[PDB]
């Protein structure tokens, strides 16, 4: 029953850390931003996968949490909501009966076995639950808590964050952009080469070699992005070596839980460095 | 893996005092809670107070505005202090550490320490 | 019993989708091709991975497909064969019993276990209440007989299901490895050197250097995904067409999974193409001084040294056709080692041949045949002199060499 | 039971093949060294992936295997210990009823099932288990069995070796410097955004090859739990990249991926890149 | 998500017709195949009729050449006509879609509608 | 897979011999062991001797001292020489081949070959 799922999905987690360093993270993270006004907020989907490998899929085998009573944080501006489940207890019971217990259960039985899944808060004490960001609402002028469109969670799929999309599909443009041009400034069905063609042909080997396979990436966005991170820092690194006062230390490092730090920086990057192509127009 | 000892359990009147102690050794970093359970005869074991590494503390509605939960984390022991005892507070009291190593959540016990509260009519 | 299978195939799936774009298709897909005379399609091996996680395996669990009956398809010369897989039904039963259903199910019950009702159908059915993967395409004779497409490919969970592909393949390493030592052979030997001159010589051998070692891994074990071996093929093209003025980087085709005959052979020709264009300028101009009736020019060129032909363009006063006559017996170069304004005695082992080609209308083009002793002095004084008499009139001399390799 | 047991094993090896070619190897092999002068040898941890999709771990839910009685090799210098886990019969009984058998059977009876685990050695006939190396034990000049401390088994994980994992530490220190010490020659020639030096040229080139590397390697050491076949493709990559400038080397030089001997694979490769790393920028 | 609706139920005499409607709403771009089920009072649901998404038909046997199930692609409604009426077709009709959410199926119902058939 | 053939079984005075043989083809090369086993009226199948692929026998405690099995590479064929028989070796002999592809292993078994062992009271 309950056994055969326990270490079951230690199986598979072990088979993804084989490939991934975290495979683990929000697939969608889907709220009803109306009852935010009345300081009750809702989940309408939720695929997330924890750390310790279990997927919660609340369009299949789960159901959503309760709604998330912001009552409670009236004195704050700021609050980071986390989707939980307790942990498996290894010596212990995981079934939620009549009997209290000084920690949460994993399970409860419906009319089967079902998680106990809640919405809480970053501020509160989770070490008895397995923990992963799922939004973060911030209050406006008029005071009222709305959800922080800069908001990035851990991510398990590249189409879990819209907005990192559209900051891709921004960064891929402009890539196409500045490569069209490019290889229109190169020169009888033959090349004789100069000091300004090595600047250009570095960056031409860059930008055609980095298109193919961040396109590809993007034309399907639903893998893990530690694959979309390895090959925009490819691509980050060979831009700044003909940039001087730019070092190699320009490239945040991938750090899973916190994204809007690897991310929004890396592609801002990459978007500076792509502007920063000058091929001396006035020299006659 | 945590080792857990019970002590200061005994005989006490009605309206007494005991204070008892929970000595923790071994892995004591991984703790996210401890608690006091209590089994008395023929019964099950009950919740009694639970305080989390944070010091949040929690009580059954039977010992709350009597009991005091509480921990030296200089000495790793966890104390239960309990004020106007009852005769219905006999039992064997067990102090539990809930211990979480790499995503995954552990038990821990203590033997049991023996607490029997007597009636005020001197029997 | 049905219910955990299911799901452990979804955790499968979940996990494969962390690393994969599209974790399906064919690993094996054998055929009896004996019965296609008579009309009948028989799968005898099959390894197929279904787009729901779904593995079937003829070998250890499945049981073959009943035959495919071509007599239905009379009436055309194209059929396009999948092998189809019931949908699995979340809210119903998956397993073929009694009663009558408007959809096929997953399971029938033998011996008692499960067992997949797999069956071969055809791309112009309505499939949707199946989870289909190509597995064949057969196509027409001229004799009108059904017979297997051989450009076929279905789509891959592994490089190996693709015998022709594995083939393209290592033809496509093997012009690779020839073209990176030719390059590497090319190469100015200071003491490594590297200049503003030579991009070409570089980026085409930092492209090649970096793809090999890659490469050959992935095709030395080749039972991983081909989504692996796109990335990194694709990572190639895109090195290689930054010289190309013939192919444009929409050359490169996009990875369609379902369709690999549209990606893989395109992409392997294209590859086979930048290979076969990736030949830096071999020409050496050398620069002559003219000093009243003699020519200088100096051979302090590294690459000369390692073997090149010589060639002369020549623009005169004189008459096209009377200039080829004249030339070779009146132009005499000059000793390397000596220093004059005319030369009395020709050296040995030099010869000006007039050819029809080595761009100038009205200039006359002669190869400069040099023998072992006469190319041996040239480049140990790193120095070429040319006399030129009045004779020849209003005569401009330029100095060519092709570099051997 | 036992059913759903090898179809869980072969999800798990399906899967894991779509990406990796090697799904197989050590994470953990950890030995008590101490009673080896009596001829005996015991496993304290052990963490490791069959080539069938089998994952074994000690610490979770398996048993050490029994000990090692090197009393049968007295007249051997060098023994390659294996760990074993008997096959899977598709067609049989892989647990342990009583009644004998011509092969070892998967499982043993404690109710539920518990593998058996072995301590083998190489030079026995093993074909009718799934073996994976574990160490090797080789004589001193006393004559003494010791754990050979050039030993690499193969790898599921870089961590399983922790002796290779410094030196790839060091790796990315030596490459990071002689990137710095290359920063430093652009800079040391004068600057006014323009460069009109040949001699920056190769320089220039090299240093697209060490920044390209760096934040790639870097990411891959930072948490090197992941199978060495993603490490050895990036080391390759950048071997290929560095070997453009070379002829003390030739690109032959850059050694195959041999999982089952992890020794002729990563340490010649890291020697390689250091070598190439000295000898771009002396 | 699929929501159908029935109506067009009735009692009627041998000989007689009916034609049942089934209005879908929903995700209908999903749908592979819509049927027409039937339950008799003591018999357990049984199919009465089935169209493909692509307008192949499939009756039982016990309703074949006297039933036409029909859809109305426009009104994304199913129809059911039912001529040469037998008081053994007297049930409970309920049309059901079978839906397709890649790569899953899903069946969704109707609430019934009563088809009474007299001598 | 592998296709197995018995043959020279048949009755026997106790005290005598027979020597049974074993023809094997198809992919022989995966073979790890090959065995004898014997299926008396109403009792299970029992191990009566095995051979690895090098060469290492093992015997039943009911045959050891008695049974000898051996393998002729050459021939591809596995033997079993029964002396000193006993009338409790009465029974159908069948050969096994314990086959391996892929790390997975299979068997493959032969049809069977009755030997019926004869008594003299006394």
């Amino acid at each position: 029953f309950q056994q055969q799922a326990a270490w079951d999905v230690h199986l598979a987690d072990s088979v993804a850390r084989m490939g991934l360093a975290h495979p683990w993270g929000v697939v969608a993270a889907e709220f009803d931003d109306s009852l935010l006004p009345l300081s009750r907020l809702n989940a309408t989907r939720l695929i997330v996968r924890f750390p310790d490998g279990t997927l919660i899929d609340t369009e299949r085998a789960d159901n959503l949490p309760p709604v998330c009573d912001l009552s409670t944080v009236s004195d704050r501006s700021l609050v980071d909501i986390v989707l939980a489940l307790p942990l498996l207890n290894a010596n212990g019971g995981n079934l939620d009966n009549g009997s209290e217990s000084e920690r949460p259960r994993r399970w409860k039985s419906e009319r089967v076995l079902r998680h106990n899944l809640t919405l809480r808060m970053a501020h509160q004490e989770n070490a008895a639950w397995l923990t992963c960001p799922v939004t973060r609402l911030v209050r406006d002028a008029q005071g009222q808590w709305c959800r922080d469109p800069r908001f990035i969670p851990p991510l398990l799929t590249l189409s879990a964050s819209p907005s990192l999309m559209t900051e891709l599909l921004e960064l891929l443009h402009h890539l196409q952009a500045r490569r069209q041009r490019l290889m229109s400034m190169r020169r009888a069905r033959l090349a004789d080469f100069a000091v300004a063609d090595v600047s250009l042909f570095w960056l031409l080997n860059a930008l055609n070699s980095a298109e193919p396979v961040l396109k590809e990436l993007l034309d399907m966005p639903y893998r893990h992005p530690e694959l979309l991170y390895r090959e925009l820092a490819r691509l980050a690194g060979s831009l700044l070596t003909f940039s001087l006062e730019h070092n190699v230390d320009a490239v945040p490092a991938y750090h899973h839980e916190t994204p809007e730090n690897v991310f929004p920086p890396l592609l801002s990057l990459l978007n500076r460095l792509l502007e920063a192509s000058l091929p001396s127009r006035v020299v006659f | 893996q945590v080792q857990l000892v019970e002590s200061g359990g005994g005989l006490v009147q009605a309206g007494g005092t005991l204070k008892l102690s929970c000595a923790a050794s071994g892995s004591i970093s991984g703790i996210v809670v401890m608690a006091w359970y209590r089994q008395a005869p023929g019964k099950q074991r009950e919740l009694v107070a639970s305080i989390t590494s944070g010091g949040t503390t929690n009580y059954a509605d039977s010992v709350k505005g009597r009991f005091t939960i509480s921990k030296d984390n200089a000495e790793n022991t966890l104390y239960l202090r309990m004020n106007s005892l009852k005769p219905e507070d006999t039992a064997v009291y067990y102090c539990k550490a809930f211990f979480r190593r790499d995503y995954v959540g552990y038990d821990y016990w203590g033997q049991g320490t023996q607490v029997t509260v007597s009636s005020h009519h001197h029997h």
